[PDB]
């Protein structure tokens, strides 16, 4: 595989990431959309797809010295290190099933389950823009996208 | 008048486990409080023949 996908923040050689720490509530996989809640705990979003004003908050992969990878789920009830995405960076998202990415530059909406999808940019908040031409069939595949 | 300065306290901190959570800055304001310096004096004296 010439496109190795073992780091969820691949967005330039001079751009550092912005980290939002917090507590866990469930066991999600790295690369999914999050939403902070009451107390100081983070979990999956579970908001509607047609709701604006959400912050671009994805789950960073955990450190190598804590048993973390791009497919290892997080341990519940602990400190999950996340990423707030600035506009103009590339990040590996995680799409849903049965959608093909044909052109580099389509709009990336947010599904209600914590994954992303190609939606019409007239009724949902556009988070990012596609940057890789692949076709996915299993829910949970990593697709490169630019956050602008 | 001897006006002296009295600055404030400052600082917002933030805790983390990874340590990279956008360290955040502050400074100090100021205000002044003044006093006054008057002059006291006194004298004494006798005559010549005494």
């Amino acid at each position: 595989m010439a496109n190795s996908k073992n780091s969820i923040f691949v967005g330039g050689a001079g751009r550092v990431k912005q980290t939002i720490e917090g507590l866990a509530q469930s066991a999600f996989k790295p690369g999914q959309l999050l939403a902070r809640a009451a107390g100081d705990a983070i979990d999956v979003t579970a908001k509607a797809s047609t709701t604006y004003g959400n912050e671009f908050l994805i789950c960073d992969d955990q450190p190598q010295t804590l048993g973390g990878g791009t497919d290892v789920a997080v341990t519940a009830g602990d400190t999950v290190q996340a990423i707030s995405v600035l506009p103009g960076q590339y990040v590996l998202l995680s799409f849903a099933a049965t959608q093909n990415v044909t052109t580099k530059g389509a709009a990336v909406a947010s599904n209600g389950d914590g994954n992303f999808k190609l939606g019409n940019p007239a009724t949902e908040q556009t988070f990012a823009v596609t940057e890789e031409i692949i076709n996915v069939t299993t829910a949970g595949t990593l697709v490169l996208c630019r956050a602008i | 008048v001897i006006e002296s300065r009295r600055y404030s306290e400052a600082g917002r901190i933030n805790r983390s486990m990874s340590g990279q959570t956008d360290i955040d800055m502050d400074k100090t304001k100021s205000s002044y409080q003044k006093m006054v310096i008057p002059v006291f004096d006194g004298a004494y004296g006798r005559d010549f023949r005494d």
